[PDB]
């Protein structure tokens, strides 16, 4: 306590309850994080879908 | 002479950190560090004249093979070509003056030889990075400068904010390092080799350029990765000069210029957004080192756009890198001298007059500031005007918006650099400590970088200097008018009453605060879930009481 | 074989030394583990790398117990013979010396056996030794010992009838004829997955490791981390992949998702740990998940890269356990809140801690960097996203590693003094091995 | 001010000596009771698990959710690898009899 | 609005803290000290125009409005002297506390320096 | 000036919170959160709602011009064609998807070169 009159004392305490985040906030932020940090997975899934729909068009208009 | 540019700063670091330094002390270690940088600079000068001017590249098999399993073959091999010679000349020349400065700036530090050894290791890993001929020895250099940046940013380890700044630099760069590693996997898989001369790509699979761009955006501190760069001011002033001039931030731009496998839309958009963002960020700061840090981020944005423009744009990007290193290191060294003359204060509201600094420090700040703002027929004028004129004739419609962003950024840069000079010297005194530094070593350190600024005007970086891209006088001389507008506004010292815009920009758009809870707190909470609910909960098997 | 009998009989003579001769007991038990290191180095000298896959064979009649050397077994045997004298330097009683001597006999014979029933007999004969080592009365934990023994017994009991099923199916448990006969691969594949997914910590059967690897003494932690986890990997590479390959293809999505969730969830748990030994203990699960996925990729040079990662982990994580053990031995706690400023008070120990922290995070000039690059080459060649998952999550490993280092090493200097000569020489062979295998591993 | 060595080496235990000998336990930490209590509680945190609303919801969406995401990604990668290698549809566990294990004597 | 510490103060010290923080925030928002002097004079004249009040409701309304203004205009980058908390020179190279030394620890009780079992 | 005074941080003298490892106590006063701005008052008293509200306008203010020029402006805005090359030099230069010579609307294979510069992501089989 020899420096409390120079740099401040220990009377003011931290205002935080150390509690977990709310469930909806955690879910929404995790879904945004999955979308941002795993964007090659969505890009490649979209590539597979766009490729298979073209083969569907070919197989549809070919056998007619 | 060729291997002396790479090995020998690493040797200086090894000497000054080992128990050999217990016999030399501070006094002997300063001599060892300065000599070990002078030799490497002389070697790099010889390499520069041989390779750039006489066009004779040299390839050295140094330590045999590193590892070779299947068709994945990594060798301990260097290659010294035009880009490598450019980078080696720049890195060793800047690091020599920074060592000469640091031997006097950190004189009163208790562990001076440890600091000098860390600086030498950082320089040597940068030399290893640019001298490598394949991707894996490049990754040695990449992670080596990352580790040495961690050691040097958090040098004053008893201060918690410095420790957290070093950890932040490591983590932000670790994200981009992961993406760069995945890109190296793509490149090797679809081309069959790791050496640069066998990596000629016309049309690749998109993930290659994107992931290598993300890995470069980490080190060059572009948008959504710039957050570590401002906090890296916790380290001492020589660390900041070497981070912002020659090492670390120029590595991603070097990698993109070397590979040339990007897709230009992402590169142009990222670079121009970064330039405008860092321009408005540096206009609203009062910490003397943070303004210079944001100007570094802005110029890296300029170089990013230029390498987006094309092969000529890639050459202009390397040219602006080379000329930027000299005046940026000079700016940081002059700012360190001004800080030491004012009792350690870094706020520009507590400066003024011409008593707290030497005449040479004020001259250094003035000349490097004039080169940065593109004053005509100085060093930065040639490279910055080349990039601006190349952006004014690109046939991509995206480059139309990028050019406008660059012109606005140029006006902002001439505003806040003139503000940095005005607050430091022109206004009345508002500090209380006048201890001006006039030692020989930091003055000679500044004089060397000013000589390099003159050298870039006298001898160009490449053949683009003097080539005329044919533009009307209105398009050509507009950046001069934007420089004058910034100077007049900053000397008038005018301000606006829109305080909510002022506090949105001065708080740097809240990127750190939004990152404190969009990935970070969720990572902590998901760890709580995986431990408490999973390991202790759902998967836990209890005992059978009897 | 005659040499192995002589080495066992020389090692077992520690019991007959009268206890009042302290110097002789120490020297005899240390030399009894030094000699097999020389013999295994000689076996590496004798190996013909352009010859057959199996060399130096011996088979003991109709008793199972057949032995042979390949590259994976030879590298793992070299690592074990390095690690056991360091364990001898960390013990003080004849009971400890004898437990580690019996463990060395069982590990060395299990690493190179070519019979499945012989592997079963040799490996889990170490169960009661591990129970007594972990649940030692004043300073161990009986809960941890019960957990590790019961999980291992559960997996082994799932395997044992399938072992006997293929034995009745073809007539032998020799791996050279088990790989050439027609067998019902789904049943035996499930039995082998059951043992080796407990030995390698794979979720959900992984909860024994955080208790056991922390409750163990420093020598026990060095052995358990650096050696005993890799018996699951050599189980995969020697027995399961050659004998049930159709199962090994069909189970790949399940093994793949187990490896991915083990890697991610164990990395997420490591961040919330507050015990230094528990921090070091969790980090091993993610590395073993990368090992298992690289083994199961079977794609480019998968055995090579996965064995090299096993060696790199077995060098780096025992050194971290050694540094935590020094801190616990001379400060009587393993709690992070009691340690700060260890750079000023233990500069050599903190430098070693930093170097092995960088090694554990797979930075270059350490064998983990080469290992993780080649493991991700093997994973990438099946699909690019299975490599991307490990690539993008590198910030999560560095977060816990640098957070633990920065919390205990910097700040206000409080804590014990720097390392002694003995502690430095316990650390030192691992550092030399790391520098060599990370700079010039091959010729 | 203890004396644990003779002038020619020869460690002395100092069992009956007045001065406190420096030894292995000299730098053992003084335990803070609340820190010991918090570490004990975190060591036995499995006694605090309860199936309330938040525990059930987070164990469903994160643990089961990401496990199902990883299984779907693994099957996607397996099928895409088999298509990009010239293979037909291959038999994973529970997938009806089909092709497993390509033949090396065959060109795909 | 004021923090829970300032709301617990006596009225005289509450007004004093409000004037002091107003002067400091005017320092933080100004370019120089010579810019700050007439703003300090204007803030002083602003407080002098409410000195002779007696109605506690009007006093409370003025006090609460000024505290809302000070919560609005809290600078994001305050000017702190470097060697104090929040400064750039705080906690850099402190003197080491006394750390104890054990001489010749390996030589004490040799042959019995492991872990018990 | 090495050896400056610094205030020490007190030890816990009350029961600890369950998730106490979100505070960084290094030994000196003051400690910090494990990540800055995760809890406690933000600088300038701003909040997350402030930044998200200002960004919900400012983000479209920055993304507006790029969209306009990428969808409503093309190669013909330029007063000149790109740099001209002999056929043997040009034919390798425009193989790069990166090249700015694909914006040559006077080339006889302008469309085919633009159709070959479409970015793909998954390499097909
Ligand atoms: C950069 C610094 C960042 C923070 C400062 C915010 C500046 C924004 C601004 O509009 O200030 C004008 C601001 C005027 O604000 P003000 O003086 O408080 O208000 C006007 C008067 O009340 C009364 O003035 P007036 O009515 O006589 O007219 C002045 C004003 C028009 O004033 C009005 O009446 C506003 C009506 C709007 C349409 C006209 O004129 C204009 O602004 C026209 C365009 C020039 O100009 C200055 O006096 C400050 C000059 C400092 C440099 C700014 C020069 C422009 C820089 C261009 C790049 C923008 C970068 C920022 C990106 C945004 C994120
Ligand atoms: C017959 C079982 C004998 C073998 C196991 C043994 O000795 O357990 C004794 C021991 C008896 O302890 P206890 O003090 O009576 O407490 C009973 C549970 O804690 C009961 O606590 P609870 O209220 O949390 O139990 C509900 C239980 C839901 O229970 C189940 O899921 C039962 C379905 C099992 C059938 C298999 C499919 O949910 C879980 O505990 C998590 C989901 C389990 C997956 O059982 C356990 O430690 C729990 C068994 C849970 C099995 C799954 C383990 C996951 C890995
Ligand atoms: C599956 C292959 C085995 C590879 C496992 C990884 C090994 C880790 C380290 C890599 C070193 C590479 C060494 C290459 C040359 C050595 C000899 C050699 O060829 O290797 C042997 C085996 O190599 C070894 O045993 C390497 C030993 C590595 C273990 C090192 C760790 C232990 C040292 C600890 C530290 C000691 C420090 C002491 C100093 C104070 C056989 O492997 P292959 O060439 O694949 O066999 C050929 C296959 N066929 C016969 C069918 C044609
Ligand atoms: C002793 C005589 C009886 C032994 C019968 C053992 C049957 C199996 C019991 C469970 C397995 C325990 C094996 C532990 C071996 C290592 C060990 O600790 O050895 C012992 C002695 O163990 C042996 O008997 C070693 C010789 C047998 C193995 C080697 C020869 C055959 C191979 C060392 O002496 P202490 O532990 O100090 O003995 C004190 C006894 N007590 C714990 C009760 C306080
Ligand atoms: C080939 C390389 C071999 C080694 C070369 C490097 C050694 C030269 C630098 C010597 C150590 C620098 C520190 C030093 O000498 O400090 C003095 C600075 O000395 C100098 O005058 C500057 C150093 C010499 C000039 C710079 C040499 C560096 C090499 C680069 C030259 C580029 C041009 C301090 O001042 P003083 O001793 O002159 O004055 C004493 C004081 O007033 C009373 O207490
Ligand atoms: C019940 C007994 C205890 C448990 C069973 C132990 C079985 C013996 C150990 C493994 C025996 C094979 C050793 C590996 C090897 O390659 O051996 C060959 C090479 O010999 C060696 O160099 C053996 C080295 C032994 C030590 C190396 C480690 C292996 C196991 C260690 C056991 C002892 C460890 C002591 C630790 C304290 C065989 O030589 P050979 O001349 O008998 O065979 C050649 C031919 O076929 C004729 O039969
Ligand atoms: C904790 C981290 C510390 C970081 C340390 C710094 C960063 C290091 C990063 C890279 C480390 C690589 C070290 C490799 C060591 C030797 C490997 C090669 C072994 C060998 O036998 O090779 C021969 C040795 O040659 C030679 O070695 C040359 C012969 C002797 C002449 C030069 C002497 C060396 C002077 C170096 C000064 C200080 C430099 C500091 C790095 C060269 O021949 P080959 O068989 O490969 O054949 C091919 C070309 N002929
Ligand atoms: C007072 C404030 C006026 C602001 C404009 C700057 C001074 C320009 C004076 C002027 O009218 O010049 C015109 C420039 O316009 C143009 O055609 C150029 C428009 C863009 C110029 C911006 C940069 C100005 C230089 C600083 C005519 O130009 P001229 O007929 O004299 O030009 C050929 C001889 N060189
Ligand atoms: C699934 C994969 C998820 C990928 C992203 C994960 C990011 C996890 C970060 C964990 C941080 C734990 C350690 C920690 O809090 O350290 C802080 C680092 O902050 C930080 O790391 C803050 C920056 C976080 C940015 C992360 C993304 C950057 C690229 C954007 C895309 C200290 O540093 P501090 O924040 O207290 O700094 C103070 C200097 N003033
Ligand atoms: C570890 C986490 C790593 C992942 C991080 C983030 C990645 C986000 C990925 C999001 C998309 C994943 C891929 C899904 C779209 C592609 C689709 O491929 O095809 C699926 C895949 C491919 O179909 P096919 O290619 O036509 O055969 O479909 C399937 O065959 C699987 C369908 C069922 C999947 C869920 C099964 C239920 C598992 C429950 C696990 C919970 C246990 C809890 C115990 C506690």
């Amino acid at each position: 306590t020899s420096l409390d009159h120079v740099f401040g004392d220990n009377s003011n305490k931290l205002n935080y309850n150390f509690e977990p985040m709310g469930m909806g906030s955690l879910f929404i932020r995790t879904m945004v994080m999955v979308g941002v940090f795993f964007f090659p997975v969505f890009i490649m899934i979209n590539d597979d879908y766009k490729y298979t729909s073209f083969l569907d068009k070919v197989a549809a208009a070919k056998a007619a | 002479m060729f291997l002396l540019s790479v090995f020998f700063p690493l040797l200086g670091g090894l000497v000054n950190t080992s128990p050999i330094a217990r016999f030399l002390g501070h006094r002997g270690s300063s001599i060892i560090a300065i000599g070990c940088m002078v030799v490497a600079f002389i070697s790099s000068v010889v390499i520069y004249y041989e390779v750039v001017f006489m066009g004779c590249a040299v390839s050295v098999d140094v330590f045999g093979t590193w590892f070779s399993v299947g068709t994945f073959h990594a060798g301990w091999t260097f290659n010294f070509d035009l880009l490598t010679a450019n980078m080696l000349f720049t890195v060793t020349g800047v690091s020599m003056a920074v060592h000469m400065y640091a031997c006097d700036y950190m004189r009163q530090d208790p562990h001076l030889n440890l600091f000098l050894g860390y600086l030498s290791y950082f320089t040597g890993f940068m030399c290893v990075l640019v001298a490598a001929d394949n991707l894996l020895v490049m990754l040695v250099g990449w992670e080596g400068i990352g580790v040495c940046s961690y050691l040097l940013i958090g040098y004053w380890s008893h201060r918690l904010s410095a420790v957290k700044s070093a950890q932040k630099a490591i983590l932000v760069n670790r994200v981009s390092d992961g993406l760069l590693m995945w890109g190296v996997l793509w490149v090797w898989y679809h081309l069959g080799s790791l050496e640069y001369d066998l990596l000629n790509v016309y049309s690749a699979s998109g993930f290659v350029g994107l992931s290598i761009l993300i890995g470069a955006m980490g080190k060059s501190a572009q948008i959504l990765f710039h957050v570590w760069l401002a906090d890296a001011m916790e380290g001492p002033t020589p660390v900041s000069a070497l981070i912002h001039a020659a090492t670390l931030v120029t590595a991603g731009v070097y990698l993109l210029v070397r590979l040339h496998i990007h897709d230009e839309m992402f590169v142009i958009i990222v670079g121009s957004l970064t330039a405008f963002m860092a321009g408005v960020f540096g206009a609203t700061q009062s910490d003397l080192k943070r303004v210079i840090a944001y100007s570094t981020c802005s110029q890296l944005g300029y170089m990013m756009v230029s390498l987006g423009l094309g092969e000529t744009g890639g050459e202009a990007s390397m040219g602006h890198l080379m000329t930027h290193a000299s005046f940026k290191a000079a700016l940081f060294l002059a700012a360190g001298m001004v800080i030491s003359g004012n009792g350690g204060n870094q706020h520009i509201a507590r400066y003024g007059g011409s008593a707290h600094s030497a005449m040479f420090t004020m001259l250094t700040l003035m000349v490097a500031s004039l080169s940065l703002i593109g004053w005509p027929e100085l060093s930065g004028f040639y490279s910055k005007e080349t990039i601006l004129n190349l952006a004014a004739i690109c046939a991509d419609p995206i480059a139309d918006v990028a050019h406008t962003l660059l012109l606005l950024t140029a006006m902002l840069t001439s505003a806040y650099t003139t503000k940095l000079f005005y607050q430091c010297f022109m206004v009345d005194f508002s500090g209380s400590s006048v201890t001006p530094v006039r030692n020989v070593l930091p003055i000679l350190a500044m004089a060397i970088l000013l000589l390099d600024i003159m050298l870039k005007v006298w001898v160009g970086t490449n053949l683009l200097s003097g080539m005329l891209f044919f533009l009307p006088w209105g398009v050509k001389t507009l950046p001069f008018g934007l420089m004058v507008a910034g100077i007049l506004t900053a000397t008038a010292a005018v301000g606006s009453e829109r305080f909510t815009l002022i506090r949105f920009c001065g708080s740097r758009w809240g990127f750190d605060q939004l990152f404190a809870r969009s990935p970070v707190n969720p990572i902590f909470d998901l760890g709580r879930i995986t431990w408490a609910i999973g390991d202790r909960g759902l998967l836990s098997v209890g005992n059978l009481r009897a | 074989m005659f040499i192995s009998v002589l080495l066992i009989l020389f090692a077992l003579c520690v019991t007959l030394i009268p206890e009042a001769h302290y110097h002789m007991v120490r020297v005899w038990s240390f030399v009894a583990t030094i000699i097999p290191m020389w013999v295994v180095t000689w076996m590496w000298w004798n190996f013909d790398a352009s010859g057959h896959g199996l060399q130096m064979l011996v088979i003991l009649g109709r008793s199972h117990l057949a032995f042979g050397i390949d590259g994976v077994a030879l590298s793992l045997m070299l690592l074990t013979t390095v690690l056991f004298p360091i364990c001898m330097m960390l013990l003080r009683t004849v009971a400890g010396f004898m437990t580690f001597i019996l463990l060395e006999v069982l590990v060395l014979s299990a690493l190179c056996v070519l019979d499945l029933l012989g592997f079963y007999i040799l490996f889990e004969a170490s169960l009661i030794l591990l129970f007594l080592l972990i649940g030692r009365a004043p300073y161990g934990s009986l809960e941890a010992a019960y957990k590790i023994v019961l999980y291992t017994m559960a997996g082994s009991l799932v395997l044992l009838p399938t072992l006997f099923m293929i034995y009745s199916e073809c007539g032998t448990t020799n791996v050279l004829y088990m790989t050439c006969a027609y067998n019902h691969q789904t049943v035996l594949g499930w039995g082998l997955l059951a043992v080796l997914a407990v030995k390698i910590p794979l979720m959900p059967v992984h909860l024994w490791l955080p208790e056991a690897h922390v409750a163990a003494p420093t020598a026990g932690s060095v052995l358990l981390a650096g050696v005993l986890l890799k018996l699951g990997g050599i189980g995969f590479l020697r027995f399961m992949l050659p004998v049930v390959p159709e199962f090994c293809v069909s189970v790949f999505p399940l093994v793949s998702t187990l490896c991915l969730v083990s890697f991610l969830f164990s990395t997420l748990s490591t961040l919330r740990q507050i015990d230094l030994k528990k921090i070091v203990a969790y980090s091993s699960i993610a590395h073993m998940s990368m090992v298992t996925l690289a083994i199961f990729s079977q794609s480019e040079f998968s055995a090579y890269s996965s064995s090299f990662l096993m060696i790199a982990h077995g060098l780096i994580s025992p050194a971290l356990f050694l540094i935590v053990g020094i801190l616990y031995d001379r400060a009587h706690t393993k709690f992070i809140l009691y340690f700060s400023g260890l750079g000023a008070s233990m500069p050599i120990g903190s430098t070693l801690f930093f170097l092995f922290t960088l090694g554990n995070l797979a930075f270059p000039l350490f064998p983990n960097f080469i290992a993780e690059v080649l493991c991700m080459v093997s994973i990438f060649a099946v699909h690019e996203l299975l490599a991307y998952v490990f690539c993008v999550c590198q910030v999560l490993g560095a977060a816990y590693g640098f957070w633990a280092f920065n919390r205990v090493v910097h700040g206000l200097p409080r804590g014990p003094a720097d390392v002694t000569r003995t502690e430095f020489h316990t650390v030192l062979p691992l550092l030399i091995g790391a520098v060599w295998l990370g700079i010039k591993p091959m010729a | 001010e203890a004396k644990q060595f003779t002038p020619d080496g020869k460690y002395m235990p100092g069992i009956f000596s007045k001065a406190k000998p420096l030894d292995r336990s000299t730098q053992w930490v003084h335990k803070n009771p609340y820190i010991e209590a918090w570490y004990y509680r975190r060591d036995h945190f499995e006694n605090e698990f309860v199936w309330n609303y938040r525990t059930t919801i987070e164990a469903l969406w994160f643990l089961g959710g990401f496990t199902a995401a990883a299984y779907a990604l693994s099957v996607f990668a397996f099928r895409q690898a088999d298509r990009r290698s010239g293979y037909p549809k291959r038999q994973i566990l529970g997938d009806e009899p089909a092709m497993v294990l390509p033949d090396e004597r065959q060109f795909y | 609005m004021a923090s829970e510490v300032v709301l617990a103060l006596p009225h005289k010290l509450r007004v004093m803290r409000m004037y002091r923080t107003g002067l400091k925030e005017l320092i933080n928002w100004s370019a120089n000290r010579h810019e700050w002097y007439p703003r300090a004079y204007a803030l002083r004249q602003e407080f002098e125009d409410s000195k002779a009040l007696t109605d506690r409701e009007e006093i409370r309304k003025k006090l609460e409005h000024g505290e809302e203004l000070l919560a609005r205009f809290r600078h994001w980058e305050p000017l702190i002297k470097p060697e104090f908390v929040g400064g750039t020179a705080y906690s850099i190279n402190p003197a080491q506390p006394k750390l104890k030394f054990i001489p010749n620890y390996d030589a004490m009780d040799e042959y019995k320096k492991g872990d018990h079992l | 000036g090495a050896g400056a005074p610094v205030k020490l941080a007190p030890r816990p003298d009350k029961p600890l919170p369950t998730w106490y490892e979100l505070w960084w106590d290094n030994g000196y006063y003051p400690g910090q959160p494990a990540a800055d701005f995760m809890f406690g008052a933000w600088p300038g008293n701003m909040t997350e709602t402030y930044y998200l509200r200002f960004w919900s306008v400012f983000g479209l203010a920055l993304a507006a011009p790029f969209y306009y020029v990428a969808n409503f402006t093309d190669e013909t805005r330029m007063p000149m064609v790109p740099q001209q090359y002999p056929a043997e030099v040009r034919d390798v230069l425009v193989q790069r998807r990166n090249s700015m010579l694909k914006h040559d609307f006077s080339a006889p294979d302008f469309k085919e070169v633009k159709d070959r510069a479409k970015i793909y992501w998954t390499p097909m089989y």
